[PDB]
Parts: structure tokens; sequence; C-alpha cells
RNA sequence: AUGGUGAA
RNA sequence: GUUCUUUGUAAAGUGCCUUCGAAGAGUCGAGUUGUUUGGAUGCAGCUCUAAGUGGGUGGUUCCAUCUAAAGCUAA
RNA sequence: GUUUGACCUCAAAUCAGGUAGGAGUACCCGCUGAAUAUCAAUAAGCGGAGGAAAAGAAACCAACCGGGAUUGCCUUAGUAACGCGAGUGAAGCGGCAAAAGCUCAAAUUUGAAAUCUGGUACCUUCGGUGCCCGAGUUGUAAUUUGGAGAGGG
């Protein structure tokens, strides 16, 4: 059997299912040298002109229910990044994705179990976890790639779920839905919120 | 130890004055292919009274045509041209015509400021900034011609 | 061997330019090539095969890829029973632990 | 090092020192209310032009890190040291004359303020210089609970509101290299780029 | 134009500057193969007046030939044999010494679409021009053939063998003269 | 004489 | 013949006036050595190597005719 | 900078788009080539093309009241000339067949490398267009090839 290192270099695994798998990431390397050439030329207009995973998702998850297998880690990473050299735009996008998912969950109220813990507030719909709203005191490149893949998957997941603005400046099926219905709660500094009074 | 007509190169403008000359020349970068194409497309769309453009002169044949007419005020010459005969006579021609000339190391460096991979020579005829050009010419003269 | 050479000719500056063929009008007039290119682009726009850059800016401006197809905690609560909380002596051998807290805010 | 750097430093320092001197003279003359030898007796702030209301409004402070060629003067050095803003109070009548001086060296809603407070999370704690994180709310109670702050959320609310923790907490609380990172910095330089009588630029 | 200056400078072949240039270039070439691809000609004026143009389709080759079938003819034959897919148009001398003589030959590729669509150069694409040096149709070949006008080339004006055949044939008409 | 054949 | 297009202050020609007005170098040439011619020419190894109102080919003071050392082209 | 870029040079890829060998050979072109003058620029050998090949529009022929691309025939002519011995042996003019002139180097498009190869999507597909990539400034297009030619009115 071909060793992992040997197979990676050629591109322990079965050669039958790996040889055929040899078929833009590589082409993107040319952009670095083009940018270096533009910098050497001393003119930025050419650089501006030069500047101006759906396929892998389907094979990994041929059907929407199959996403649930990795949704655990996907939501874990997304929520971890939502509260965390990652660019600020990536953090904002991760937070927005999590907020949209939470809003959709609240719309359907598809929640069954919850557990507040030291690690974080656990939830069940599928189980997912989110850390507290406090600062978090490793090679982030792997984390960045995992976040990108999970965000790409969650984009399609949210699109499927949805198919089936001054607040931005401030921010039956189960007993959970059956209970607390019409019980409008008021939350203090620790539904109406006192924080909005500020 | 070579004939005097050779080895006139390897004596070149100093780092500071060379950098100043490059900075001055970068102002008059000719419109690259993309910029000219987009500007022409914009003009055509607008159509669908004009000032004379200013840019550096770099073509060796074009520069030599401008040279000996006394129009060229300052000419830059690369010292690493493989056919040295193309540039052996240019300093003497400039001296005879009284046109200040400056030898700058690197044909690639000379061409990098004119949107070309390489450029044997570069010359300026028109200016936007005349005082700066005159001061640069005087500095180049005092630092190159009076020394070597 | 490489004796100095005398600038017997370059020592006197050329008083007058050597060339001829007085300045063409095109040097004092906008280039005709620019006008030709502009009119060619205008013709292309008329034929509808060229999009103006302003329209390109507007044109510079999510699907069901699957459709129908055939293919835990460990009691680490913030207010757990005292038995769950590891004793201080055993914390040295432990080298996440359940801990007792007054409330969620603490 | 070449003389050009020191020459530019001296020229920029002289220019900015004269600019600060005119601002200080104008402020001193305005304090006397003798609007007979000054261009503008009133005060303005620029977002567009906006009048500087006497209300002690509170806004976030940002560092611009420049002009670099201008060596920081002694007055600006002291002002930044007191405000500890050297590293890269309120808008009162007595604070404006000092804020305007450091204006070239420096520049919200609940959403931004809450996130900033809960993310930065500086807490002076005993080694002595520890400032790591908002570790636990009990730390605030122990160190600051005597003032009526049971958690960091109280500090956030009192900062957003016109409370006392806004003042008390003062004693308790593209960026890369390589070829790929040069184009973004060059683009941001356009946004990166001052009369004494002109309004304060925000 | 500058090309006039280049021609005038090249006229004084024995100048100390051209001597230095030649002795440097010959030494530089001595470290290279006998036949190799040249990035650009060392005598732009000569190549330009010989019909060479700096466009996709033209190729410059430098070949070394033993001193002492002319040397230029041998160089052309060698480059044609090596460059079977290219057509030899013309060549010019570039250097000489006591041991070797160097010539530069410019070649045009008829397969390149640039040459095929070039109205001023597509003529070489005709099959009748294959291996011009082989038949001595080049400038050096024609000169060696004695092709020219006047009494000095009466016996070799056009074809040294053809005249012998013509003067050896017996023309007989249907009605004898 | 020209060009080839085999033969230690 | 039939039918759509041209266009763009686009490209040429005629006569006049006006200001300018480039020309294939290790090439021509001489020397020598091999070669061809019934031609003394040409071809070829090598020392040297030419000028721009210049150079080549022919005769009694020179006069007649072209502008080589690049190439394409049916009959 | 106890670094990072511009090129130039040199290698490689089961890279993409291309061409080269060889066969035939009466004629064509070049090299070589026997049995000091003669068989002889023949015989044989090698290399390179087509339906024809080569040559071709004079640094020509002539010394005339001049002709004006190359090529083939008659004539010039078995003459001039030579080896003056056996022998070799032209060419202008004249008549006929057929006729076509052109393209670069050379002096600035510099008020716009205006040029071209390749990739991509279409259409009216021996090609055209929008975009991109690369070559080109050590010169790609137009304007001039001595009959002159070029900037202007």
């Amino acid at each position: 059997f071909i060793t992992r290192s040997q197979a990676v270099r050629k591109l322990f695994y079965y050669a039958k299912d790996i040889q055929y798998l040899m078929h833009k990431f590589r082409e993107h390397k040319t952009f670095a040298r083009k940018l270096t050439r533009a910098l050497g030329r001393g003119e930025v207009s050419s650089a501006k002109r030069l500047e101006e995973l759906d396929h892998i998702i389907k094979e990994r998850y041929p059907s929407f229910p199959d996403a649930i297998r990795d949704i655990d880690d996907a939501l874990n990473m997304l929520f971890l990044f939502s509260n965390l050299q990652v660019s600020s735009k990536i953090i904002n996008d991760a937070q927005k994705i999590c907020n949209q998912w939470l809003a959709y969950v609240a719309k359907e109220r598809l929640v069954r179990k919850v557990f507040v813990s030291i690690k974080g507030v656990y939830y069940q719909a599928v189980r997912w976890l989110v850390p507290f709203k406090f600062p978090e005191n490793v090679d982030f490149r792997i984390m960045l790639t995992f976040l990108e893949f999970y965000s790409t998957l969650l984009h399609f997941v949210l699109y499927k779920l949805y198919t089936d603005l001054k607040k931005d400046k401030i921010i039956y099926d189960s007993p959970v839905a059956s209970l607390f219905s019409a019980f409008v709660f008021y939350v203090s500094r620790e539904v109406i919120s006192e924080a909005a009074m500020d | 130890k070579v004939p005097p007509t050779i080895a006139q190169f390897q004596y070149t403008l100093d780092r500071n004055t060379a950098a100043e000359t490059f900075k001055l020349f970068n102002k008059y970068r000719p419109e690259t292919a993309a910029e000219k194409k987009e500007r022409l497309t914009k003009e055509a769309a607008a159509v669908a009274a004009s000032p004379k453009p200013y840019a550096v002169k770099y073509g060796l044949n074009h520069v030599v045509a401008l040279i000996e007419n006394k129009k060229a005020k300052l000419v830059l010459i690369a010292n690493d041209v493989d056919p040295i005969e193309l540039v052996v006579f240019l300093p003497a021609l400039c001296k005879k015509m009284g046109v200040p000339y400056a030898i700058v190391k690197g044909k690639a460096r000379l061409g990098t400021l004119v949107n070309q991979k390489t450029s044997a020579v570069a010359a300026l005829t028109e200016v936007r900034d005349e005082a700066a050009l005159a001061k640069l010419v005087s500095t180049i003269d005092a630092n190159f011609a009076d020394k070597y | 061997p490489y004796e100095p050479l005398i600038d017997w000719f370059t020592r006197h500056e050329e008083v007058m330019p050597l060339t001829a063929v007085p300045e063409p009008k095109r040097r004092f007039v906008p280039s005709k090539n620019e006008a030709k290119r502009v009119m060619k682009i205008v013709r292309a726009i008329r034929e509808g095969r060229i999009i103006p850059p302003k329209k390109l800016k507007e044109m510079k401006e999510q699907y069901d890829l699957w459709g129908d197809s055939t293919e835990p905690t460990n009691e680490e609560s913030y207010n757990p029973p005292e038995e769950y909380l590891l004793s201080p002596e055993e914390k040295e051998a432990w080298e996440f632990i359940p801990q007792k807290y007054s409330a969620l805010r603490k | 090092v070449r003389a050009e750097s020191i020459v530019a430093k001296t020229l920029a320092t002289s220019r900015e020192k004269e600019r600060i001197k005119r601002v200080s003279i104008l402020e001193d003359k305005k304090a006397k209310n003798e609007t007979q030898h000054i261009a503008s007796g009133k005060d303005f702030i620029l977002k567009e032009k906006t009048t500087y209301d006497g209300k002690p409004a509170l806004l976030f402070i940002v560092r611009v890190r420049g002009p670099l060629a201008v060596n920081i003067p002694n007055k600006a050095f002291k002002i930044l040291s007191l405000l500890r803003l050297v590293e890269t109070v309120k808008l009162t009548k007595n604070v404006y004359p000092l804020l305007k001086v450091i204006a070239p060296y420096v520049v919200p809603s609940l959403s931004s303020i809450r996130s900033l407070i809960q993310k930065r999370g500086r807490i002076i704690y005993k080694a002595e210089p520890h400032e790591i994180v908002l570790n636990d709310n009990n730390i605030v109670e122990e160190q600051l609970g005597d003032h009526g702050i049971i958690c960091v959320e109280d500090i956030i609310h009192e900062i957003a509101t016109m409370g006392e923790s806004f003042s008390v907490c003062n004693f308790f609380l593209v960026s890369g290299f390589g070829s790929l990172n040069r184009l973004r910095k060059i683009k941001q330089r356009e946004a990166e780029s001052n009369a004494a009588t002109a309004p304060v630029i925000e | 134009g500058a090309y006039k200056y280049l021609e005038e400078l090249q006229r004084k072949k024995q100048s100390d500057v051209l001597r230095f240039l030649q002795r440097v270039r010959v030494w530089e070439y001595r470290q290279k193969n006998v036949i190799h691809r040249a990035a650009r000609p060392t005598r732009p004026d000569k190549a330009r007046r010989l019909g060479y143009k700096a466009k996709q389709g033209f190729v410059i080759y430098r070949v070394r030939v033993r001193r002492g079938r002319s040397l230029r003819a041998t160089a052309e034959e060698r480059v044609g044999r090596r460059a079977a897919n290219l057509r030899v148009l013309n060549s010019y001398w570039v250097n000489q010494d006591s041991t070797y003589k160097y010539f530069e030959v410019i070649l045009v590729d008829p397969q390149h679409k640039a040459i095929r669509r070039d109205a001023r150069y597509n003529w070489i694409c005709d099959p009748v021009h294959k291996h011009r040096e082989a038949r001595g149709l080049t400038a050096t070949g024609k000169k060696s053939r004695g092709i020219n006008k006047g009494h000095k080339f009466n016996n070799t004006k056009a074809g040294r063998r053809k005249t012998w055949k013509r003067q050896n044939t017996l023309s007989l008409w249907r009605y004898r003269k």
C-alpha cells in the first residue's frame, strides 16, 4: 500500500481509491509573482487591474441530512470564531452566520435540551456549543481552512433552511415550545431588555 | 585597462542623485496599455479642447531622433547594454550637442519606470516643475561631468 | 596601450541642429490615431459588441445543489453536587473539572 | 543616517509647533471672551461642520500614529502620558483645549461599545503589571464592587449611561508584511490622508 | 537615426574599441556550443538591412566554423541541417581570429502564424524555398555561383552547367536549315 | 576508373 | 444583375508655390596560393584593407552608362 | 536589508500549439568527381525542391541620330578569340514567343507600440469580434525605394 507521504508527494491509503483522485489553488500561486512584478514596476494601476467549496461539499455530503455528521464540529468552530491572525472581516462573517442560524432556530424554536457549563452553554436541536461573551486568552492556518469549509457548508445549509434595522446598533412540538409560550419575560442587566435603555 | 572610449561606464550617478532622478522621472510615466485603453474607451463612450500629454521618451531610435535636435534636456543611459556599440557614441553625441547625460546602472531598472521590461535609454523633452528639472540637471552635471 | 583620447570634436558644442524636415502639423495637433481609435470604439459600441465601462460597473453585480437524494457533556455544571467537584488533594493527581459557583453571573 | 531625515523632522516639528502655538493662543484668547482679534470666537467640530455644544459628550478615542515626520512636542508627550494614549475625562470646556493640541495625533452605539469592552478587557491586577483579561466577574466585585459594580456589565452600562463607573473605571481598565500585504496598505494610505482655527476633525 | 552611427562605427573595423569588443565576444562564445540559439543579434544595423525584424517568428543563431564550400556557405548549411523546421534567409560576419571565424545567421519560421499572415514575409513559406542554402540561393550562395550581369559573368551568368548542356546539344528541326 | 559484395 | 452597408473632420491622385532632401565595410579593392574557362574573367584558404558632388564598367584632356556589397515576382 | 523585489542567463515538463528525416528522381540547384593539352565541369557519389526549377527587373549592352527584366529559338557563326597543331569556341546588335513590376536598410507616430502571436465565449468558421496573456522600445504598424521622396499652402 502507498504510504501517506508517498501518496501526497505523487498527487496508508488504498491505491485503488486514491490514484483516480489525483484530478485553482495551484494556479493562484501565479498571482503572488504577478504582484511582485507589479511592485517592481513601481506602478499600482496594473496591480489593481490584476486584483480586479461547492464541489467538495456535494461529494462529502451528497444529501442535506449527511451534513449533520460534521455539523457538530462546524458549529463548534463557527461559534468559537464568533467570540474570538484572523482578519476582522472573517470574525464578522462568522458572527453573522451564527446570528442568522440562531435567528432561524428561534423562528422555528427547534430546541430540546440545554446545559449551562464551564466550557459553555450547551444546546440541542443536533448538539452545538457556544462559549461565553468574554475574551479568549497554535497554527491558525488549519483553523482558518476549517472555518472556511464550515462556513461554506453552513451557507448552503442556511439557504436550504430558509427556502424550506436600528437593532443592529443596539445588539407545541416539544415542552420547550409548549411551555413558556406567551410568558413574556423581562430580563434585567444580568421579551424586553434593560440594556436597550442605555 | 581598456580604451578610453570604453570604461566611461562604471562611473555613474551617485545613489542620492540617481534616486532623485528616478523620482522625478516617475512623475511622467507614460500611460500604460491598460490605462490608455480604458481612457480611450471612456472617451468613445462619452462621444457615443485637449492639452498636450506629457511623458518620458525612451525609444533608442526616437531618443536619438530627439537628440541632435537639441530638444532633449536630460538623457539617461543604461551601462549594461549587451551591444555596447549602441551606447558607446551616445555620451559623445550628447557632449557635442551640449545635452546633459547621466549613466544609470541597470537597463532593467531604467525600463521598470516606462512600463517596459528593459529600456536602453530615457530622455525628457517637455516638462510640467521646470525648476526641479533645472536643479536636477545642475546637480547631475556638477556630480558627473565635472568629476569624471 | 590604452592612451588617452582627445575630444578634438566634442570640445565645441554643436551650435545648430543637424536635422531637417520642419515640424509636422501633427506635433502641434491632437493625434489622428487617437481619433481613429475613438471612432472605431464608437462603431463597436453602435454595433453593440462593446460595453461602456460605466455599464460594466453595473454588470459587475444560493441554489439547491442537492434536492431530493437517497444518500456529550461530562457533568461539568457551574453548580454541580459537591461530590462531583474533585477534592483539592486529588486536583494534584488530575494534573476541565466541575466547580461550585454561586450563580450564573459568578 | 542621512541628513534628510533630521532636516525633515526639524521642519515638521517647527511647523506643527507653530500650529499648536496658534491653537493655544486662540484658546487662551477665547477663554477671555475678547472676540475682537480672533477669526472665530465660537467652537466647531467636524464629523461635515458641526457646532461644539457645551454638553460634555463622550466619544471613543482612536490613535492615528502621525504625522510621523512631526516629532511629538513636550506638551503632546505629557498629554498622551496622562491619557496613556502614547502607545499605538470627558469633552468638557477644560478638556477641549488639551484635546485639540493632540488632535492631529488622534481621531458610537451600544453594539460597538459592548463588544469593545467585552473583547479588550483590560484589568489591572496583582506580578503587579498583570492586565490579561476579564477573567471573572468576582474580580470586579472584589476590586470595584464597593462602588456598586457587581460585574463588568455594570461597567459597560455605566459607560454607556451618564454614571460614575465611566470615570471610576479609568483606574481599573493589512497589519502584516510581505508582497501580498503591500497593496492593501497602499490602498489604505489613500484613506489615511489642519488649520488652527478649523474645526476638530473626527 | 542611430543605425547610421552604428554603420559608421562598424566601418572602422580595426578601431581599438571594436578590437576590444571582438576579442571579448570571441572569448565569450568560445565557452558555448558550436551552434546555439542567440537571444538577439550583436549587429542590429546589419540584420535590419538584411531583412531581419524583431517579431515572433525570427530566430538568430551563432555558429562557429574552422578557419581554412565557403565558410559562410558551411555555416548556412550547418544551421539549415540543425534548424530543419526553419528557413535560412541571410547571414553576416560577426567575428574572426587566428583559429575560428564566427558568423550570425537569421532564420524565419514559416510555421508561425505571424510569418504566414505577414504579406511581406509569407513568401518564404512556399515549398520552393525549402533549404535555400542547400541550393545556394542565399546571398553568399548566389555570389559563389557567379550570378551577375556583364561580361565578367558571361560563362556563369545563370547556370555554369546549363550553358555546357546548351552548347553540347544538337538542335534539329523538322525542316533542316 | 566509379560505386558495392564477402573474405582474418 | 440582385440585396444590406458605408463616414471618418478617412485614404489617395492631378497642376502650381514653398521648406527639406537617407542610399547594403572584413564590403570594393590589391597581394598570394588552389580551381574553371578556347574567355583572361570568375570561383576559393589567408596578410592588409577603401571613398561619398563617392564607387563600377569602356577610349582617345577626360567623355558614355549605372549605383553593387538585401530580397520577392506568373508568362 | 544577517532581507525583499526588477530583469538577463541557463536547465527541466510523458506541458499546449507546430515542423524536420525518408521515398521517388527524366528535368532543376549546390558540392565533389576519374578512366600538364584531349575524352571532362562527362561517368559514378552526396545533399536540396517543383510541376516545372534557376534567373529576373542592371554598379547592363554599346561608342551609336543609341537600346532598357529574366528566359527559349534563328541569325550573328563555325565568326571574334584562344590552343594557331591536331582542336575548343563565345557574346552585343537584328527577327521571333511571352511581357509586370515591386518590397526592406536607410531622415521622429512621440499629440498617445497606433503592431503582432496565443488562451478564452460566440458568429456568418481556409476567418471576425469583446476580454486576457505574452512578444515588441536593442523597434512592431502607416508614410519613401532614386522613376526620387518628405512637412506645409
